RNA sequence: GCUAAUCCCCCAUGUGGACCCGCCCCUUGGGGUGUGUCCAAAGGGCUUUGCCCGCUUCCGGAUGGGCCCGCGUCCCAUCAGCUAGUUGGUGGGGUAAUGGCCCACCAAGGCGACGACGGGUAGCCGGUCUGAGAGGAUGGCCGGCCACAGGGGCACUGAGACACGGGCCCCACUCCUCGGGAGGCAGCAGUUAGGAAUCUUCCGCAAUGGGCGCAAGCCUGACGGAGCGACGCCGCUUGGAGGAAGAAGCCCUUCGGGGUGUAAACUCCUGAACCCGGGACGAAACCCCCGACGAGGGGACUGACGGUACCGGGGUAAUAGCGCCGGCCAACUCCGUGCCAGCAGCCGCGGUAAUACGGAGGGCGCGAGCGUUACCCGGAUUCACUGGGCGUAAAGGGCGUGUAGGCGGCCUGGGGCGUCCCAUGUGAAAGACCACGGCUCAACCGUGGGGGAGCGUGGGAUACGCUCAGGCUAGACGG
RNA sequence: CCGAGGGUAGGGCCCGUGACUGGGGCGGUCGUAACAAGGUAGCUGUACCGGAAGGUGCGGCUGGA
């Protein structure tokens, strides 16, 4: 299934911040706060001028680890992206950002992918009405992605629905809080996510 | 002598390397229509019918760059690159969609056919296809 | 003799036939003579048919034999109404 | 259509039958030059009224025996005589080619 | 490995037929099964995978030498006494550390000298056969 | 060459050789062992290297090493061989598979135990 | 271990008899008349041919014959026949 | 020895057809015309002065074939000559039909360096895999064509076969009990053998399709489904949030410390599995009445998968492994060993302090997989058309002469073969590509769209190549 | 008449194998031919000779002076 394990491991690898926890991710006992450098015996080490490969494999693992997605599926996307029209690199995070156990955590419903992720397959999503419970699924403009109305009654959802009140979302996206509906209204322009992965690096990861 | 063309293409290929003002070159009319887009596309001067002990040539007018700063003044080339493509050897012969695109543009390729010597860019409007003579840039 | 028969496509529990005529002795998934129409059983889609009617009454008129349930998707988009 | 072939007389030493020698051109497949390739076929000749050196007109036909499927369609050109020195010279070029 | 199971046998005097069943505490036969050997151990296909006490007590208590003579069929003696070292699991193939010849081991002179015809008249080898060399020193 | 040239001869195409012929062209193949016993291997390197003659089913008989720290081969042995030469070995183009047929695993080998076919310990 | 195709067989060899006796009869009768159209006899040659034409089309009427093929029987015996008598003429009666 | 018919034959009718000969159109044996001759046929069913189902001859249709022709189709030239039914002719046999297919005779030809003959290997294509493309490789599954049905020969019946589950004969093998008989799983399952390796002696004719039948219906291992196998692709799970400047253990340590590590524990939340309930789409035709057995309208029967999917209620935190960590190449330290044991794809590593062996800790990579072996393409621009070379790196023939061949100056004209242009026919379906849509997604699957290279046909253009014609003197030859 | 094939006889091609044998590739004995004018410039086609590399004749090359 999904990578499953220890996750601040990954951060610290990075050498950036990679948002996998939620609330945890903003207190000072974040891994990174307080330790930002690689995990194991090696990590306060003097580094070693990485390699040319060295650099876009790790800027891959980022983009990967991020949305929390196999090495295949996010692999079959990457090709799915070069096939497609026009930009690989956007259309590439474009159908990356359009996963549904994304969307999800997007809105809010969620603070982790990963707990999105169980939202999503332990059934408490819907979309356009009927429910999926498929965390995979390419979400396409004109969506409502709702919680299961017969699920709503839910702490986990309520409070981090609480909670998303004001945020301003995504560009892409509307968000009827307390009803707990959620729309998805465009697919990404280039600018409307900032995110530490040089994309143009990872198209050259997988040129080799 | 066997290809012309390839020897007109050739004796102006020398002649610039040397920066020459002039250059002869056998006259035929097919040597003149290529020629004649030679100038058109600004590629010479132009060139004009002459006479040596009585054997009709074609003066050809060479073009350069301006001169230049640094350890090599040389002017830099108005032909940059000439070359035969379609050969006594092996024959080119090129339909309307296959037609190249030299090098995006900047260049051009001529070529023989049924409507007369044309370019790439101008084969193309008039839609059809012949012997590809050679291409410059 | 020249027929007009389903042919089967789809998939394991998706049927999907074409509505097609062909020679009788033919496989019934094997090279036919011409398509003049589809037929969706499931009815999962809203056309889940549709006939030629124009050239289905060239080859009705020929000779062509429909199946069974062959006119009965033939009948019901109006090969024969008068 | 009936195929219809231009060709020359090479051979007229059978009872109503003639060679009919006919040379095609093609770019080659990968290295593009133009290059000729030829063929004997026997034309159906019931009056004998060809002789070698006629470069003749073979029509696609109905079997006359085995390998004759062609009738010769008309003349062409008579006394060609230089075509048949050609293809003469180098079935006789053969002889030194043994071992 | 999974095996399976296609029909079941009971032989009888004059007989043999077929049964749908065989309950514990029963015998018969079973069609279907390709890698069982003797001394294995069946369970469902689904159930706690277990292996029955094997059986292993008794030790092979005659030896006898063989020798492939002149010479290449050793290599055709290898294949078929391996044929029969799982199926008659008594006699033992071993090779003498120092000067090693083929031992044959066997539970007694005639379970060696009925081996012996089994190699010479059914696997032919071009051998003849004697007593094992010494492990001498000096 | 000329244009003309190639029209006449042609490119002559490239035939791969097999670096494994006894196979048969098997991904693998069964055989019995001949002979067991160590080699010395060539020069810049010094060691016994265990190595097996094997005859294949295939009807050839070639020499096959044996990986892996201690083994249990002998004479009879029926084993399962797979490409791969040993470069120190000259006449060794082939290797044991461990754990197939009368070859055993490694004992007490706990990295890369599947190249070496021992089972995962508790 | 058993069939209905043994029906056919049985069924083929009754109707390669009625096959056989029918082309036997083509052939006697129509070597007869050449042989008679050849010393001519020109009467009783056609007076033959016109029995054989009969039955080379009565066979033809079954599976005995294909029809462009009695056809083809009828044309040969005639041009035979025709030929023939053009040795020593006289061409009655009627047949052809 | 008896006997019926839709079994066989004879006579009649002759729209018509078939044959010979003559004429007419046409042009290979196409279509008329007349004289002569030859040839048809079957009955059964009911509601019964009439329809249904069959029969016969002819013509046209439609679909399915036969045969023929152009071009395309692997390796070896250390295979260079091959051929007497051989090549053509005339006559005849034969066939649905051409043909040396076969036969008699006559002529002496036919093929080959553009590779005959011989040897090796191979079912061919749609496509598939790879590749920037050109190319290379490949034809499993599905679709089209071919070939075969233990090894061979033959013909029979038939619209169709020289017939897998039809017949005859020879062979080999097996098998039943002294004359003879039997068998043909390259059908569906299954056994056995071989092998590195490849499945259930399943369910159902409910669907679609096939043969027969007026129909009911019967048959159908086609087929629709089920089983086994990570063999492949795709989807999903083994949890989610919180949780110490951070337990125990283990590893490293300069003895200060560092690492595993928010990892675990523990807190809360969710709820794969399982439990109960409901429960399919695929199935409306054939059939019945009305209408007329038509058109049209109504009505009834039918589910192998399967009480499966799916929908609903309840509901337990609930599998992780494999490769690698000298360089290529991402991931480093301790101990053990000491050219031993061992690693290895290449360079190479191991001889006492090894990031290269073996364990450990840590790490990197993928994840119900990870690795290995074999093979194919790639990198190999390393057979170089795209797109390489040959003074010294491998490579100019020892030197001439010349055959075939490839190639060829200037001007004008004819033809339009290449070449180019447009139109049109073909380029099946599946696949590929783009678009939407159906299974909750995806794989899978459906519906539309785009069609190209190639060849057929029609028209068009004439610069270059071709060819034909006429002139020139700069090449070349001569005085 | 032809005809599966059976038989007789004589050829051709390819595969496997064979006492013995030729050199080849890979892992101590004798000399020192080549690389420095390698201590006789070297290489060379050929010829004869010698345990062995080699020597020498005739001509050739410079990749020697
Ligand atoms: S907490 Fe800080 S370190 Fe741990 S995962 Fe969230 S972000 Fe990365
Ligand atoms: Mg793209
Ligand atoms: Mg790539
Ligand atoms: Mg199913
Ligand atoms: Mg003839
Ligand atoms: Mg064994
Ligand atoms: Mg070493
Ligand atoms: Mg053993
Ligand atoms: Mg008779
Ligand atoms: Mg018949
Ligand atoms: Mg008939
Ligand atoms: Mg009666
Ligand atoms: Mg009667
Ligand atoms: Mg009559
Ligand atoms: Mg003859
Ligand atoms: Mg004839
Ligand atoms: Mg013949
Ligand atoms: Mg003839
Ligand atoms: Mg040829
Ligand atoms: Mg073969
Ligand atoms: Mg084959
Ligand atoms: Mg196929
Ligand atoms: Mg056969
Ligand atoms: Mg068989
Ligand atoms: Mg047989
Ligand atoms: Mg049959
Ligand atoms: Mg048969
Ligand atoms: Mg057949
Ligand atoms: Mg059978
Ligand atoms: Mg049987
Ligand atoms: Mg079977
Ligand atoms: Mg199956
Ligand atoms: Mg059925
Ligand atoms: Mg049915
Ligand atoms: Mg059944
Ligand atoms: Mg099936
Ligand atoms: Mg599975
Ligand atoms: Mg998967
Ligand atoms: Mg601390
Ligand atoms: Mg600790
Ligand atoms: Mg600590
Ligand atoms: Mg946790
Ligand atoms: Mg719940
Ligand atoms: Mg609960
Ligand atoms: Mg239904
Ligand atoms: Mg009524
Ligand atoms: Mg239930
Ligand atoms: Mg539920
Ligand atoms: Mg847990
Ligand atoms: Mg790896
Ligand atoms: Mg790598
Ligand atoms: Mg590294
Ligand atoms: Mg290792
Ligand atoms: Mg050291
Ligand atoms: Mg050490
Ligand atoms: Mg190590
Ligand atoms: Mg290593
Ligand atoms: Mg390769
Ligand atoms: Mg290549
Ligand atoms: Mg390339
Ligand atoms: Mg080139
Ligand atoms: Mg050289
Ligand atoms: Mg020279
Ligand atoms: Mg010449
Ligand atoms: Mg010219
Ligand atoms: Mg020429
Ligand atoms: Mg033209
Ligand atoms: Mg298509
Ligand atoms: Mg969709
Ligand atoms: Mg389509
Ligand atoms: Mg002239
Ligand atoms: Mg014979
Ligand atoms: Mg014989
Ligand atoms: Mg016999
Ligand atoms: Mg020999
Ligand atoms: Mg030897
Ligand atoms: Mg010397
Ligand atoms: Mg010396
Ligand atoms: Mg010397
Ligand atoms: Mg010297
Ligand atoms: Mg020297
Ligand atoms: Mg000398
Ligand atoms: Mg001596
Ligand atoms: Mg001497
Ligand atoms: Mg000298």
């Amino acid at each position: 299934g999904r990578y499953i394990g220890p996750v601040c491991r990954l951060c610290r690898r990075e050498g950036v911040k990679l948002y996998l926890k939620g609330e945890r991710c903003y207190s000072p006992k974040c891994a990174m706060e307080r330790r930002p450098y690689p995990p194991g015996q090696h990590g306060q080490k003097r580094a070693r001028r990485p390699s040319d490969y060295a650099v876009r494999l790790r800027e891959k693992q980022k983009l990967r680890r991020i949305y929390g997605i196999s090495e295949r599926q996010f692999r079959n996307l990457f090709e799915e992206a070069s096939k497609k029209k026009g930009v690989t690199g956007s259309v590439f995070l474009g159908l990356l950002e359009s996963r549904l156990d994304n969307v999800v955590y997007r809105l809010g419903f969620a603070v982790s992918r990963r707990q999105a992720r169980q939202l999503v397959r332990h059934g408490h999503i819907t979309v356009n009405g009927r429910r999926v419970d498929l965390p995979s699924y390419r979400v396409r403009p004109g969506d409502e992605i709702a919680v299961a109305e017969k699920s709503r009654n839910l702490e986990l959802i309520r409070q981090n629905l609480e909670a998303m009140k004001g945020r301003k979302v995504g560009p892409w996206l509307s968000l009827d809080v307390e009803g707990m509906k959620g729309k998805f209204l465009r697919l990404p322009d280039r600018e409307d996510l900032a995110l530490p992965v040089n994309e143009q690096l990872v198209i050259e990861f997988y040129s080799r | 002598l066997t290809d012309p063309i390839a020897d007109m293409l050739t004796r102006i290929r020398n002649a610039t390397r040397v920066y020459k003002e002039s250059t002869d070159v056998p006259a035929s009319r097919f040597k003149e229509e290529i020629l004649r887009i030679l100038a058109r596309e600004g590629f010479i001067k132009g060139y004009e019918r002459v006479d040596v002990d009585g054997k009709p040539y074609l003066r050809v007018y060479l073009k350069y760059g301006p001169r230049r700063q640094g350890p090599d003044p040389r002017p830099e080339q108005v032909i940059h690159h000439i070359r035969r493509i379609s050969k006594p050897g092996r024959r080119v012969y090129v339909g309307v969609k296959e037609i190249p695109r030299v090098r995006r543009g900047l260049g051009i390729a001529i070529l023989s056919t049924s409507k007369g010597v044309l370019t790439d860019r101008e084969a193309r409007k008039l839609g059809v296809g012949g012997e590809l003579i050679c291409e410059v840039w | 003799m020249v027929k007009i028969r389903l042919a089967r496509f789809g998939s394991k529990h998706n049927p999907h036939y074409r509505i097609v005529v062909t020679d009788a002795r033919r496989k019934r998934d094997g090279k036919y003579i011409e398509k003049i129409g589809y037929y969706d059983p499931r009815k999962t889609t809203p056309d889940w048919l549709k006939v030629d009617v124009e050239r289905a009454r060239y080859w009705l008129s020929v000779g062509a034999q429909p199946t069974d349930t062959a006119r009965r998707l033939l009948r019901q988009a109006g090969v024969f109404r008068q | 259509p009936k195929k219809v072939l231009t060709g020359v007389v090479v051979s007229d030493k059978m009872q109503k039958t003639v060679t009919v020698l006919v040379e095609r051109q093609f770019p080659h497949p990968l290295y593009g030059k133009v290059i000729k390739r030829s063929k004997k076929y026997l034309a159906h000749d019931p009056e004998e009224k060809y002789k070698l050196g006629d470069v003749v007109e073979i029509i696609e036909s109905r079997p006359i025996s085995k390998r004759k499927r062609f009738r010769v369609l008309r003349l062409v050109e008579s006394g060609r005589m230089d075509l048949v020195e050609k293809y003469l010279i180098r079935r006789q070029n053969y002889e030194s080619l043994s071992k | 490995r999974k095996e399976r199971v296609a029909r079941l046998l009971r032989m009888h005097a004059n007989h043999r037929e077929e049964v749908e069943e065989l309950k514990a505490g029963d015998l018969g036969a079973v069609v279907g099964l390709k890698e069982t050997i003797t001394g294995d151990t069946l369970v469902g296909e689904d159930a706690p995978r277990v292996i029955l006490e094997s059986i292993e007590v008794p030790e092979p208590v005659i030896d006898v030498a063989i020798e492939p003579k002149t010479k290449a069929d050793q290599e055709k003696l290898s294949q078929a006494l391996a044929r029969l070292a799982e199926e008659d699991p008594t006699f033992r193939v071993s090779t003498h550390p120092e000067t090693g010849q083929t031992i044959i081991s066997g539970m007694g002179e005639l379970h060696l000298e009925i081996i012996v015809d089994r190699l010479k008249r059914e696997f032919k080898v071009d051998a003849n056969v004697g007593k094992p060399q010494v492990a001498y020193r000096e | 060459p000329t244009i003309n040239q190639l029209v006449r001869k042609g490119r002559e195409k490239v035939r791969k050789k097999s670096k494994v012929p006894a196979l048969k062209g098997a991904p693998f193949r069964r055989g019995v062992c001949t002979v067991v016993r160590t080699v010395t291997p060539k020069k810049p390197n010094s060691a016994l290297r265990k190595v097996a003659k094997v005859r294949l089913t295939s009807g050839y008989e070639v020499t096959a090493y044996i990986p892996g720290e201690g083994h249990n081969l002998q004479e009879h042995s029926v084993v399962l061989i797979r490409g791969g030469r040993v470069k120190d070995l000259p006449g060794v183009r082939y290797h044991i598979v461990r754990g197939v047929y009368d070859a055993a695993g490694v004992k007490d080998r706990k990295k890369s135990r599947s190249k070496y076919g021992t089972k995962k310990p508790k | 271990r058993n069939l209905s195709a043994l029906k056919r067989h049985r069924q083929s060899l009754k109707r390669r008899l009625r096959n056989k006796a029918k082309k036997s009869a083509i052939k006697t009768l129509s070597k007869k008349a050449i042989q008679l159209a050849q010393e001519g006899k020109a009467e009783e040659a056609l007076k033959i041919m016109r029995k054989a034409e009969s039955l080379i089309d009565k066979a033809a009427k079954g599976s005995t014959l294909h029809k462009n093929a009695a056809a083809r029987r009828k044309s040969r015996l005639m041009r035979k026949v025709r030929q023939l008598l053009e040795a020593a003429g006289a061409p009655l009666i009627g047949g052809g």
